RNA sequence: UGUGGAACGGGGUAUUGUAAGCAGUAGAGUAGCCUUGUUGUUACGAUCUGCUGAGAUUAAGCCUUUGUUCCCAAGAUUUGU
RNA sequence: CCAAGCGUUCAUAGCGACGUUGCUUUUUGAUUCUUCGAUGUCGGCUCUUCCUAUCAUACCGAAGCAGAAUUCGGUAAGCGUUGGAUUGUUCACCCACUAAUAGGGAACGUGAGCUGGGUUUAGACCGUCGUGAGACAGGUUAGUUUUACCCUACUGAUGAAGUGUCGUCGCAAUGGUAAUUCAACUUAGUACGAGAGGAACCGUUGAUUCAGAUCAUUGGUAUUUGCGGCUGCCUGACAAGGCAAUGCCGCGGAGCUAUCAUCUGCCGGAUAACGGCUGAACGCCUCUAAGCCAGAAUCCGUGCCAGAAAGCGACGAUUUUUUGG
RNA sequence: GUAGCCAAAUGCCUCGUCAUCUAACUAGUGACGCGCAUGAAUGGAUUAACGAGAUUCCCACUGUCCCUAUCUACUAUCUAG
RNA sequence: ACAACCAACUUAGAACU
RNA sequence: CAGAUCUUGGUGGAAGUAGCAAAUAUUCAAAUGAGAACUUUGAAGACUGAAGUGGGGAAAGGUUCCAUGUGAACAGCAGUU
RNA sequence: GUCGCUACUACCGAUUGAAUGGCUUAGUGAGGCCUCUGGAUUGGCAUUGCCGAG
RNA sequence: UUCGAUGGUAGGAUAGAGGCCUACCAUGGUUUUAACGGGUAACGGGGAAUUAGGGUUCGAUUCCGGAGAGGGAGCCUGAG
């Protein structure tokens, strides 16, 4: 007897590698057509983790009005391309594309996206396409008036730029980014009026905003059920070894149930985490992106020596409370939040008061250069 | 919001950095690392190790 | 236990079995943990406690009185480390105890040695008993 | 053939803890010679002090580079509404 | 089912003999239908699933001022059901926590999963019996736990194309699913109550168990053999090195990892019990006879995971002046 | 039935009764004995030292465990034979 | 009663580091 | 003859699968050769560390001893050995 | 003289006996005192080294 | 007799002699004439009670000397 609860969760099945690493949008928010025409989503990518210290403003609790250190992480998000548009039937089959528009040009992040081959391939990817944009200007009209009058979802196809980044990829990440506004005619428009047109983080997100992450987990390999469920370590007696499970099924059901933990592939999943709360919408611009209101060192988001296995941020970022999926450098989709939220812990306004920018590759005790310099007075390096 | 300073290193102290351990005669000790801890443990003086700044300022190092 | 209200969760470094010194002067000084008020269900988990908590403790060393019962008892010092909301982590130099009741008023008069400062906030008599908090 | 890659080098960032060598009578003392000594001449001496926040390592799953030298514009297989 | 009644008095608020009708038996029994050219033997550990004959949590129905407790009463198995002393034991009795520590099935679940504490009959001791060899409602001690590389199942990993080829972006049929419980505080000394007493809708702050991730900090790990130190021997000495099946010690970045660290974990419909509406018949009456509302941790959905490798849609270019289209 | 011994490796009832030990013990030890069925060379009692014999407890110690994690070598993996 | 060296291993103690 | 866990012989699936992982360890160049990770030479790095992986014997074996040639079979990989 | 019933006295005794006070062992150590240091401040000497002190 | 117990030399400290303390050198000092240890419901004496004599008992307490100011330890002031 002895009940006790289970080991993992049947709902996270199969254990299996994902079909994909850039991570797909499942269910976008539900369409308010009062609302302004805005875009649903964004891509980005993990720079790496840092501090925060801020004041608390939650009434009722013991740290209210006091330092509280938070683990926070880092998403550099330049500004997206818009490329394309896509609409969507609603056949009683489901959604179902009816017709694809592109813009006149396509720049080469996007295109590398669709040939394994890129230096050895002719580069002809949107070369018909270019042309009958160029001297026809009727045919992209007559797609867009049927997305129009049909079509009543609405997706913008938006790759981003990752040539701004410190990565080595040049194979930009499209993606299909739904508009939440109204009046399909109207996301239409404003679809061909971003056609070729960046689209900022700023624009699609605010401060303090609830919004999902979505990305592949980090590849771990097989592993056994001791780490892959989490079942109970096998005595020291045991023969032929302990990190297993010891009964794997009954008699009649005669065969291995699928609620029973095996060895097999223990990480690179698709997971999508609720409730991640923005704490700073950074520009790239500007040389106080670190610095705060209590703190007002002229310091990036960048620790001393760089991002461990990242690099420098130059480009907008965006600050999120906790962890999200993935290894550094991943490419993670921001998705507006499905829910609704009214609790005081959501709704409380974040005010940062200090940004760590110390070192991450040790124990990093300088925030600035200046700050070591001024510490390490002169060195031998620095006399002559 | 301030930067504390390390009982044994001497060296400053942003939060979340170190650890703290208070003694039995109710004397508080902040360490920036797991080094400074350990040698602190060890009973090693910061005014013998070369890279403490007790060290420094009692050698005149830097004047 | 409706003392002062609730406490952040710590590292819990005092499980059953443990022995802790006694910081009272009721004539205790090898509090030896029997069990945690507050613990759930969960198989194989030993019911471990951290300061501020209300475990129950036998005395193994101390006045002959004192043995070969169960009294309740408040954790004031432990040696392993626990985080706050500020992100400091924090220890002690040994595990302390003090003998109380389950309402948790002091059995002694005094406290040797510092306290906890999640403890003192529990629990009012300890920190009107005790000197130096964290 | 390119806002190209690679191998080194430089800088930054980190780890450790002050490298070798030279000099100092600082050094518990010890042993020989003579002008016989409030820095003695001669020699040894765990260690200590100054060059020295030195020296070494630093991607192998750190960052950056405008520096130097090379390399690539190849080959084989399959594929038709 | 029955009612003489107990139940101050009121027949079934709570009990209710004698009889009678049934269900289960995991208790041993009865029989000998399968297995003696062989289905590994108890308990414990581990792990999953199922049942309700419901301990707790959810919502309902009753009595007495509240407040509590009882009826578990009515639905309901979604989600939980612990840490120890003893016994090999299941059972069982205690020490505590907790909302609670409910009962069972799965070849009395689970030995090519483990262990061998029970049985374990070969060695040996004791008690009783036997002249004896030896025997046992018995006690005690020591006593080899083999093999998967086959098929299937399960967990993960590739993968050919007749519907053109190669890619990009997508739909979701179907399968799975997840959250759980507790404490304190402003209701307040409020309603209620002769007095004493002491709630609740709700909100806030936290916490337990579980689930999915992550490495900013802290802890751990050392082949970073990275730096420093140490012993024995060896390279003539210093220096620099080597060997001592990783020689030892301190620190040790990166990586990994910790309920030893951090983050996150919804709301729509249909209902069961049950409460109502218009309203008859049975001219009264009554939730029901038709219908319409409300209504549980229940069920199905939103959401989350996979994506039919023989389900599908949109889009991009269609072997280049050799040859093929 | 002794100059003895015992719920003993010998007691079914039995987890016998009392005390100690523990928060809690059917274990252990110390006492009692109408002892089913102990007992005197089928030897009885006690016994220093000794024992890879059996059993109970205490201190030190620790991944046995809470609650698992990390590292090294050889396999397992792939390749040639 | 003195005494010029050669050839030996121990034991105990002190200072310094 | 279809059986007798039949007799003798041959041959299958398992299957190019289990496996060929104790005894710290090999590397570079040259010679030979059709063919070199295993032959020889030189150099380096190592081990046995005198109760040895050293030098001899008793028992047992019987030509395995030496030289010159060979690489059909054996040396569970290879071979010029 | 053995066996008696009772009030009460004393002894041994498993519980590796408990509970106070002096005598000592080992560890740590409040406090005042002696001594080595330290010169906010008082400072005579735009100045600038000297007599000085709690 | 360790960590001063007995004695010598020298020094330190004290207002002053002195093992009071320190370094070295010798093993010494007491004791059956009771050393040492233990008990004392023991502050000591002048003195009090009984009185042939001898003795026995008591004495915190009006006088003298010692100690203490809850138990220890240290120190300033002051001749003390």
């Amino acid at each position: 007897k002895f009940e006790q609860p289970r080991h993992g969760s049947l709902g996270f099945l199969p254990r299996k590698r994902a079909s994909r690493q850039r991570g797909k949008v499942k269910a976008f928010p539900k369409d308010d057509a009062s609302k302004p025409v805005h875009l649903t989503a964004f891509l980005g990518y993990k720079a790496g983790m840092t501090h925060i210290v801020r004041d608390l403003d939650r009434p009722g609790s013991k740290m209210h009005k006091r330092e509280i250190l938070e683990a926070v992480t880092v998403i550099e998000t330049p500004p997206m391309v818009v490329v394309g548009v896509v609409g969507y039937v609603e056949t009683p089959r489901g959604l179902r594309s009816l017709t694809t528009v592109w813009a006149e040009h396509l720049s080469e992040e996007v295109k590398r996206r669709f040939y394994k081959n890129w230096f050895k391939s002719k580069k002809k990817a949107f070369t018909k396409y270019a042309k009958k944009y160029a001297e026809s200007t009727q045919s992209i009209n007559r797609e867009l008036e049927r997305i129009k009058k049909y079509c009543s979802v609405v997706r913008v196809l938006a790759h981003t730029q990752i040539r701004k980044t410190p990565l080595a990829q040049k194979k930009a990440h499209l993606m299909e980014i739904q508009v939440n506004g109204g009046s399909v005619a109207d996301k239409v428009e404003w679809a061909r009026e971003h056609f070729e047109k960046t689209v900022d983080i700023k624009s699609t997100f605010e401060q303090n905003e609830m919004i999902d992450v979505i990305g592949v987990t980090r590849g771990k390999g097989n592993e056994g059920t001791t780490a892959r469920w989490g079942t109970k370590r096998l005595p020291r007696k045991t023969h032929r070894g302990l990190r297993k499970v010891a009964c794997i099924g009954a008699w009649h059901p005669a065969n291995v149930q699928w609620t029973v933990a095996r060895a097999g592939n223990a990480g690179y999943m698709h997971r999508t985490q609720l409730n991640s709360k923005i704490y700073r919408i950074g520009a790239g611009d500007d040389a106080k992106n670190a610095s705060t209101d209590f703190d007002a060192t002229e310091k990036r988001i960048t620790p001393m020596g760089g991002f461990v296995r990242y690099g420098v941020v130059e480009n907008d970022f965006v600050m999120l409370n906790g962890a999200t999926p993935g290894p550094v450098k991943r490419v993670l989709t921001l998705r507006k939040s499905l829910l609704t939220h009214t609790s005081r812990k959501a709704l409380e306004p974040v005010s940062l008061k200090w940004i760590d920018t110390a070192s991450k590759f040790g124990h990093g005790r300088f925030q600035t250069p200046a700050e070591a310099k001024q510490f390490l007075g002169t060195l031998k390096k620095d006399v002559a | 919001m301030k930067v504390e300073v390390c009982s044994f290193s001497g060296s400053k102290v942003y939060p979340g950095a170190g650890r703290l351990f208070v003694r039995g005669d109710n004397k508080v000790f902040r360490f920036v690392n797991k080094k400074s801890e350990s040698l602190f443990l060890q009973r090693k003086n910061p005014r013998r190790l070369s890279w403490t700044v007790l060290y420094r300022r009692m050698h005149k190092k830097g004047i | 236990g409706a003392a002062s209200g609730t406490k952040y969760r710590m590292t819990l470094g005092l499980p059953v079995q443990a022995i802790m010194n006694c910081a009272d002067n009721s004539g205790a000084k090898n509090l030896y943990i029997v069990s945690v008020f507050g613990t759930g269900a969960r198989l194989n988990r030993l019911p471990a406690a951290s300061c501020g908590d209300m475990v129950l403790a036998t005395v193994k060393k101390g006045k002959p009185d004192l043995r070969k019962k169960i009294m309740p008892a408040i954790v004031v010092r432990q040696r392993k480390a626990w985080r706050r909301k500020d992100g400091v982590y924090l220890y002690f130099e040994d595990n302390a105890g003090v003998i109380v009741n389950p309402k948790g008023e002091m059995k002694g008069s005094a406290i040797t040695g510092p306290v906890a400062k999640e403890c003192a906030d529990l629990w009012p008599r300890i920190a009107s008993n005790a000197g130096t908090v964290v």
